[PDB]
């Protein structure tokens, strides 16, 4: 049970 | 024990020293087109800061144009990262890195015009088929190993490896794109950035970190290519982060033991033990048993038959890309954020 679609990168978490 | 391999290591050194000299000439001495020179065809990918579009040079050649809205690139690190991407892409040259052709800006936007790679993202092929066989995944992984060996030798870290950023070309080979997180780092760096499932534990823990985060991400990528899902897998980023920092990886029962051994050494929270980060550097990966069938030079020279070749109907074919909502570009009468983007 996790993310299956495209994943957004984060520039400053 | 388990002759040519050592002459092979001298040849690597020789190639990398020549690569560094070419890179440094372009890095030291980096507005080569204009918007009206291109027709905009279809959006190929989107993000928080803009889109990448298929465009056609009004020469006829097709390109992938990344359009960044200067008014969305607002946070400090978002701005620095954009300058990194342009300066790195204009200076590197390698068979598995996308080629930047042109860059320019106007009142509203930054533009980076790259070669169009029509085979689609690895991401959609992998999600469509489920998972790749170990020989299939190995072929792609070998190209990433060589690409990182190249980038790290120039002191560049890549920092966003994942199937979304890997395009398949007309020969079935990979082209790495999306250098928005890439950076020249001779020691450590401190920005908390990347894609949650792919972050090494030291990033999450706010520790200064180095190129070893790329090798951890290679472990995530190989696992995802061979399993169809990544090793730290949860609904919410905070849950993903907890799993990563424990680093208690479980493997599918169909993974070979050679694959599991490589992955345990890449997905190693202890940096004094992580492959790619030790005294033998990349060679601990290249000489691992899971890669024993890999002809590194033949991959580099593109002599190896690819697992599959994407189907293409002609130039400008977009059939291997998903669809995205379109939004017309609006160039403001007034220049925006001219100060932040003066070096672009
Ligand atoms: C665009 C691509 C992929 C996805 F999962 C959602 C939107
Ligand atoms: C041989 C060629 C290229 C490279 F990056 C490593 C080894
Ligand atoms: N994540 C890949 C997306 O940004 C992209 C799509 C198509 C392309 F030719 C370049 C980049």
């Amino acid at each position: 049970a996790g993310r299956t679609g495209r994943r957004q990168a984060i520039h400053d978490i | 024990g388990h002759a040519k391999k050592g002459s092979e290591q001298e040849s690597v050194k020789e190639f990398l020293a020549k690569a560094k000299e070419e890179f440094l000439k372009k890095w030291e001495s980096p507005n080569t087109a204009q918007l009206d020179h291109f027709d905009r065809i279809k959006t190929l990918g989107t993000g928080s800061f803009g889109r990448v579009m298929l465009v056609k040079h009004k020469t006829g050649n097709h390109y992938a144009m990344k359009i960044l809205d200067k008014q969305k690139v607002v946070k400090l690190k978002q701005i620095e990262h954009t300058l990194n991407e342009k300066r790195i892409l204009q200076a590197v040259n390698f068979p598995f890195l996308v080629k930047l052709e042109f860059s320019f800006k106007d009142n509203s936007n930054l533009y980076m015009v790259m070669e169009y790679v029509p085979g689609g993202e690895m991401f959609s092929h992998l999600r469509r088929i489920g998972r790749f066989s170990e020989p299939h995944a190995r072929f792609y992984a070998a190209q990433i190993v060589l690409t990182f060996e190249y980038l790290h030798s120039l002191d560049l870290i890549y920092r966003d490896l994942k199937p979304e950023n890997l395009l398949i070309d007309q020969q079935g080979y990979i082209q790495v794109t999306d250098f928005g997180f890439a950076k020249r780092v001779k020691g450590r760096t401190w920005t908390l950035c990347g894609t949650p499932e792919y972050l090494a534990p030291e990033i999450i823990l706010s520790k200064g970190y180095n190129k070893a985060v790329d090798w951890w991400a290679l472990g995530v990528l190989i696992y995802e290519m061979a399993a169809g899902y990544p090793p730290f897998f949860a609904d919410q980023p905070i849950q993903i982060y907890e799993k990563i920092v424990s680093g208690k990886v479980r493997f599918p029962s169909h993974f070979s033991s050679d694959l599991k051994d490589l992955l345990r050494n890449l997905l190693q929270v202890d940096l004094t033990k992580r492959f790619g980060n030790l005294k033998n550097g990349v060679n601990d990966i290249k000489n691992h048993k899971w890669f024993a069938t890999t002809d590194w030079i033949a991959i580099y020279q593109r002599k190896v038959e690819a697992p599959f070749i994407p189907k293409f109907k002609g130039p400008g074919d977009t059939s291997n890309f998903d669809d995205y909502e379109e939004e017309e570009i609006r160039v403001s009468i007034n220049e925006k954020c001219g100060k932040e983007f003066t070096e672009f």
